């Protein structure tokens, strides 16, 4: 089955794994799963933090 | 551009530059731009929303099926007062249908041209673009821009006939809605992250960048800016008179839909216009708009 593409850089939306007019392997546009558990939130912002008081 | 009818000052001491409001104001007058995920309904989303930023009132835009993604305006407290503004402009999609028959992309892009304009469906809606974005064998995926409660799955069908086979929608994703575009859509976890980092870290940083004011989905509306000294008036249900009006939008005419803001750009109402652009700017006297609906708040403003 098909699925629709997305190109990391350029944003564009195909068909094909790699992107025609950039070059970067596409995604699935889909967003993550999503659950008020928030299962993974405290690395997740754990990450973000020390991020920031950085880059 | 707007046109001056009457330069005047506004009073800092009263509202403010709606990206700059107190963080509880923002929320009080915001909307997340979330991206939606595949599975969820749009409610449980809006419900998750709400739940999230801990509201008392949240609702959705343009509902998105359990399985469509993507662009899904979420109205926070008073700002769901603006959502029945969000239906006027185009919605835009991005879709994977699956042909019955494989087809000539010749074929495909007649069809297309075909659809462009106006389509029945059960409702006569309008098709204003129709883009192959690409093709393999029976699987074309393309761009739609259309009028709000054009059924993308229905076109898909009828696309798929008017080709001489049938067709079904593998896949949908929302682009555009309203104002809206994906570009300021955000995921349900940085919506939460952006909460947690204010009541913990005490940065608003996070929330600023993910919370929109209400009237970012307002911007479609022509405009009749008023004076202070009509704003509170305005919100206790009078309607808006040429003497209170500082500035408008050209081309405004009888009966159309126009928002009220103050000089400070907030959104205060939305109404008729009773006056096309000109006759306001020749009037003295005389009723400009028929207000519809308030959004702001009674005693934001000083009552006169
Ligand atoms: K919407
Ligand atoms: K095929
Ligand atoms: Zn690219």
């Amino acid at each position: 089955e098909m699925r629709m593409k997305k190109c990391p850089k350029c944003g564009l939306y195909t068909l094909k794994e790699i992107c025609p007019k950039c070059g970067e392997k596409t995604v699935i546009p889909k967003p993550p799963k999503f659950s008020l558990e928030d299962r993974w939130g405290k690395y997740r912002r754990m990450l973000k933090r020390a991020l920031k008081n950085k880059n | 551009e707007l046109i001056v009818k009457e330069e005047v000052e506004t009073n800092w001491d009263y509202g403010c530059n709606p990206y700059e409001r107190k963080i509880e104001d923002l929320i009080k007058y915001g909307v997340v731009v979330v991206d939606k995920p595949r599975g969820p309904t749009s409610h449980e989303v809006s419900t998750w929303v709400k739940k999230i930023l801990n509201l008392d009132k949240a609702g959705h835009g343009g509902t998105l099926d359990p399985k469509v993604t993507g662009v899904l305006p979420v109205a926070l407290e008073r700002a769901t007062k603006t959502i029945p503004m969000w239906h006027i402009p185009p919605k835009e999609y991005v879709c994977l249908m699956h042909l019955h028959r494989d087809a000539s992309e010749e074929d495909i892009l007649r069809v297309f041209k075909e659809f462009t304009g106006r389509i029945y469906q059960r409702r006569i809606r309008k098709i204003h673009e129709l883009e192959l974005l690409d093709k393999d064998g029976k699987d074309v995926l393309f761009r739609v821009k259309c009028q709000s409660g054009t059924y993308i799955r229905k076109l898909c069908e009828d696309i798929g006939e008017a080709l001489g086979t049938s067709a079904h929608m593998q896949e949908l994703r929302r682009t555009k809605s309203g104002c809206f575009e994906e570009k300021d859509a955000v995921y349900l976890q940085d919506l939460l992250d952006a909460y947690v980092f204010w009541k913990e870290d005490g940065d608003e940083e996070e929330l600023r960048r993910v919370i929109k004011p209400m009237e970012y989905g307002l911007r479609h509306l022509k405009k009749v800016v008023v004076k202070d000294s009509a704003v509170d008036a305005i919100c206790h249900g009078a309607d808006v008179y040429v003497r209170g009006i500082a500035k408008l939008s050209k081309g405004i005419g009888k009966g159309e839909t126009v928002l009220v803001e103050t000089l400070k750009g907030e959104a205060v109402a939305v109404g008729k216009a009773l006056m096309n652009t000109k006759e306001i700017l020749n009037a003295d006297k005389g009723v400009a708009v028929d207000v519809e609906r308030v959004y702001m708040d009674r005693g934001t403003y000083p009552r006169m």
